[PDB]
């Protein structure tokens, strides 16, 4: 949790 | 130029300047070179103060000697920013910044104008700085010796008794001081 | 009671000994400024405030004592790069030690002149300048 | 196209150089971190 | 036809890692025949993993593989092949995700079996921008190491030794050079990269010599500079080797140019002062003044700089304003950037090696 | 450590604390030349002369 | 040259966020680690 991660789902 | 070798001794001449040869890019420069190989600096004599260090790990003695407070203080102050660069510990560096900015305490308490100079040493100063295992500053120690008598209480004519006097009664209109009744230099028979 | 008794010179000499005591227990460093003029405006040199404070600082009697014995030091290599005109091509080696200590003797006669080492050689105060004014000579006399 | 490319990157260059410095700055408080982890696993 | 899907044990995914990271080693032959097997094989499991459309366990896989390469910095980041190969793996693993991801630009120029490998339940561009953010930090470790084994070497190569045409000569700097070339041409850099590198190392060896010069006096001889400017060539001919006069180096080098041919002029009128003051460009008036200022004549004939020669180049260059500094940022770091290089290898046909040992890793 | 020290200055007039100062330096010139001596038989002996 | 000047003033926009987010960043690890120096204290 150093780094901020997050996942952006794609839109199909 | 102002440094030269002179055997094992170094010459200066004071330039009354600020050259920038102090650079703390000149320092690191100087940093792991043997003796002699740059031109001749105060730095170079404090790389090889470091170099005794790591041979034989015995104390370290560096001199100044010659007028008072020409390029004495100066080149001591060098050599005091020189060895926190070098250590470039946090707390010890801020104690070498305590050190240098207390210089003109003991100046202004223990040194006055002269003919010779208007910031002259008029006492004996020894200030040693110790080291751990490291080799890292970890505190520094603070000796006198020989101290004017006459400078108190008699001062040449245009010569100045010690500068805390002077200073302290040209701030004296500060409100902390208001009770202490201080009024100018010319108002007391030490500074007139 | 005691430190009453004592005198200032008495208090004096206990820290003189004190600081030198403490000096000798570490290794010393030498520093030392000279001022250029009296009226210390910058960049102005005069000779009679060099000459009263080297009298003041002495540095001239370690300058003279060293001139008395070998000063002057030259690397093998050293004295090889710099005298490669002397140096004569049959005397030319592998060993630069014997053929430049050979060469040495050949253009000075006496030998206490120059001070043979196992890393450089030491000279009196005239070897440096007559070796010098002999190098250049003779490449202005080639070319 | 050097004209406008150089005049922007002029600014690019020292925005990337800040950029690199805050990194070397992480790195530095990255490093003490792991020493203060360190100091909490000798508890 | 298996596409490449990665299958394995999510429980041990972490030794998956390690066996990917910690234990790996770029002294394998495997991964030394197609620069990028870490990188490739990673992807290719996070593709698999996106085909099973799993974003906690991909999310895992990617904070684990950081982790990973920034312990692997840590305790091996001294190793300078280790570093390279690291970095080739950074490098590739940011262009094939690039090349993939579901942004149309780099297909651009992508084969349309390349573009059936593309993934397409969800986007990684945050994922992206840490990972370059970790490439910037390894190439500022790999220049830091890089300056560390160079510090000590220059000194004797390039000044103390004398050039014939702990001692280091320049055919020494050469060789040298040439070892770590190979290195990065072995580990997979991208062209441009190398580029890059190789002005980074250019401008630290040249502003080095110049401090060094600048801080000597006996050093500094008309002799000497006969020197200086032959090694300069030796190492432009080197360049030649490899064909990087496109890369810049010689930009960086410049001043130590400007600072030979100064040296060799001669400085007995101020016509020829003048023409000193309009070629010495790139070094500033600080510099100029200092090593006018510190000449030695090694010879006879030569003389020492006139006063009034000094007076005129101060008020002749007065009006650049240049800066106060005397000597060049030896820790400079250049700002470095990432081009997208898209790669043509088959991602489906690539296959692990056995000497990986990846048994817990099925291929679909 | 640092030892800071006026050298040998004489002033016009010359006092007890005057004397002090330049019995002082000239102790500490006796210190400089006896050490220096020290160290220029250390190197001659290192070397071989 | 439209196409640069827009490519360039979408480098400086990300710049600049990329400035401020590390800015964030930095702050919330400066009170990381100045909480734990004050535990250790």
């Amino acid at each position: 949790p150093i780094r901020p991660v997050n996942i952006p789902r794609k839109e199909k | 130029l102002i440094y030269t070798y002179c055997g094992i001794v170094l010459v200066a001449i004071n330039p009354y300047e600020q050259l920038p040869i102090y650079g703390e890019d000149i320092i690191n420069a100087y940093s792991g070179q043997n003796m002699g190989d740059m031109d001749p600096h105060i730095f170079a004599v404090a790389e090889e103060a470091y170099k005794q260090m790591a041979r034989d790990e015995r104390n370290q003695s560096i001199i100044v000697s010659g007028e008072s407070g020409a390029g004495k203080t100066v080149s001591a102050k060098y050599a005091m920013r020189y060895f926190a660069t070098v250590s470039g510990s946090a707390s010890e560096a801020n104690v070498e910044e305590k050190v240098l900015a207390s210089n003109p305490i003991m100046e202004s308490i223990g040194n006055a104008k002269t003919t010779r100079n208007d910031n002259s040493s008029r006492f004996g100063k020894y200030i040693e700085i110790g080291f751990d295992k490291r080799y890292r500053i970890i505190g520094a120690n603070m000796r006198t010796y020989l101290l004017e008598k006459s400078r108190v209480v008699f001062q040449a004519e245009e010569e100045r008794n010690y500068h805390i006097f002077y200073q302290l009664c040209a701030s004296a209109k500060l409100p902390e001081f208001k009770m202490l009744r201080l009024g100018n230099a010319d108002s007391f028979h030490y500074t007139k | 009671a005691k430190e009453h008794k004592k005198t200032v010179g008495h208090q004096f000499r206990n820290s003189l000994h004190l600081l030198m005591e403490t000096l000798n227990a570490t290794t010393p460093h030498y520093v030392r400024c000279i001022k250029p003029n009296d009226f210390k405006f910058p960049f102005t040199f005069d000779e009679k405030r060099a000459v009263q404070q080297l009298r003041a600082c002495g540095v001239l009697e370690t300058i003279r004592i060293s001139a008395a014995g070998f000063p002057s030091r030259w690397t093998y290599q050293e004295f090889f790069s710099r005298y490669r005109v002397l140096m004569k091509q049959k005397d030319v080696l592998g060993d630069r030690k014997q053929t430049c200590k050979n060469v040495l003797e050949k253009l000075i006669l006496d030998k206490d002149k120059y001070q043979f080492g196992k890393t450089k050689i030491f000279f009196r105060a005239g070897q440096v300048a007559y070796l010098e004014k002999l190098r250049a000579d003779k490449l202005r006399a080639a070319c | 196209l050097v004209e406008e490319t150089k005049q922007l990157e002029l600014d690019l260059n020292d925005e990337r150089l800040r950029y690199q410095n805050l990194l070397n700055e992480f790195s530095r408080l990255e490093e003490r971190y792991d020493d203060l982890k360190e100091e909490m696993t000798l508890m | 036809d298996f596409q490449g899907m990665l299958e394995y044990k999510r429980e041990d995914e972490q030794k998956l890692v390690k066996n990917l990271i910690l234990e790996l080693k770029p002294r394998g032959v495997a991964v030394n025949l197609i620069p990028g097997l870490p990188a490739y094989i990673l992807f290719m499991c996070v593709r698999h993993a996106d085909y099973l459309n799993d974003d906690q366990k991909v999310r895992s896989l990617l904070t684990s593989t950081i982790n990973s390469i920034k312990k692997v910095l840590k305790k091996r980041g001294d190793d300078f092949e280790t570093v390279s190969f690291w970095l080739s793996n950074t490098c590739r693993f940011l262009h094939c995700l690039k090349q993939y991801s579901g942004e149309e630009g780099f297909m651009k120029h992508n084969t349309s079996r390349q573009n059936e490998h593309c993934l397409t339940n969800f986007d990684l561009a945050e994922y992206r921008q840490v990972l370059s953010d970790l490439a910037i930090q390894i190439y500022q470790q790999l220049v830091r190491v890089l300056e560390n084994i160079l510090q000590p070497m220059i000194v004797s190569g390039m000044l103390e030794h004398e050039t014939i045409q702990g001692t280091y000569t320049l055919d020494s700097i050469l060789r040298q050079l040439n070892s770590f070339h190979s290195v990065m041409c072995q580990h997979g850099m991208d062209p441009e990269l190398i580029k890059q590198v190789v002005k980074q190392m250019f401008y630290i060896v040249g502003a080095i010599t110049l401090n060094n010069l600048l801080l000597r006096k006996d050093m500094c001889s008309w002799s000497k500079g006969m020197q200086i400017r032959y090694n300069v060539s030796q190492l432009e001919e080197w360049l030649r080797d490899k064909n990087l006069m496109n890369s810049g180096a010689k930009e960086t080098l410049e001043p130590l140019i400007q600072a030979a041919q100064l040296l060799q002029v001669k400085k007995k009128t101020d016509d020829d002062a003048e023409a000193i003051c309009s070629m010495c460009n790139a070094l500033t008036t600080a510099q100029i003044v200092k090593v006018l200022n510190l000449y030695t004549p090694v010879n006879e004939f030569e003389e020492r700089v006139s006063v009034s020669f000094i007076r005129t180049i101060q008020m002749r260059l007065r009006d650049r304003k240049d800066s106060p500094q005397l000597l060049m940022d030896a820790k400079h770091i250049f700002p470095v950037t990432f081009p997208f290089n898209p790669s043509s290898l088959a991602l489906e046909t690539i296959q692990i090696p056995a000497s990986l040992g990846l048994g817990f890793i099925a291929r679909v | 450590g640092v030892l800071d020290i006026y050298g040998f200055e004489t002033f016009e007039i010359n006092s007890f604390e005057q004397f002090c100062i330049n019995y002082a330096n000239e102790k500490l010139q006796q210190q400089f030349n006896m050490h220096v001596f020290k160290l220029e038989q250390e190197e001659y002996m290192k070397e071989q002369i």
